[PDB]
């Protein structure tokens, strides 16, 4: 339909870190929540690529903070997995579902636990992350952490479980 | 397995 090309230009600009182009395209009515071939919205791609300024612009111009792509990822899943703490916090401040499950039952806490970033685990726990969530294999974040040598996280997750 | 999640990459993706 009309505007589809603006949405594709916006998706590219958010993926590529083109701050000014994003602003131009929004001022021209581009669909902030258009999605690409795998269901990524601009907010997904900005969070995936670590583009904090664009994440912020997209949120203020109406991005769906809890949009899901074809794998069930939300922007928060991608920001956690790729170690963008400020984006994780901004996303949560704007209503990101901290316990969002992708199509395999993986939550952001699972991801932070597996990757091994203690501060990400603490942030998510502080915002109500579910220590008891089980993915499609019955694994909790604890299971992922301990299975990946992230002992300090496993212990923090254990104490939270009590 | 391995590989971080991404647009076309599930968390559980084969070996």
């Amino acid at each position: 339909g009309p505007g589809s090309d603006l949405g594709k230009k916006l998706l590219e600009a958010a993926r590529a870190g083109q701050d000014d182009e994003v602003r131009i395209l929004m001022a021209n009515g581009a669909d902030v929540n258009a999605d690409d071939n795998t269901g990524e919205t601009p907010l997904h791609l900005a969070a995936y690529e670590g583009h904090l300024e664009i994440v912020e612009v997209l949120l203020k111009t109406g991005a769906d903070v809890n949009a899901e792509d074809m794998m069930g990822f939300t922007p928060l899943h991608l920001a956690a997995a790729w170690g963008h703490l400020e984006i994780v916090e901004v996303l949560l401040k704007h209503g990101a579902d901290v316990n969002a499950q992708d199509n395999q039952g993986v939550t952001p806490l699972h991801l932070a636990a597996y990757e091994g970033h203690l501060e990400f685990v603490e942030v998510l726990l502080k915002h109500g992350a579910d220590v008891n969530a089980q993915d499609k294999f019955g694994k909790t974040p604890f299971d992922l952490a301990i299975d990946n040598g992230n002992e300090d996280i496993a212990e923090v997750l254990q104490k939270a479980a009590k | 397995k391995s590989i971080r999640i991404g647009p076309g990459q599930a968390f559980y993706a084969x070996p």
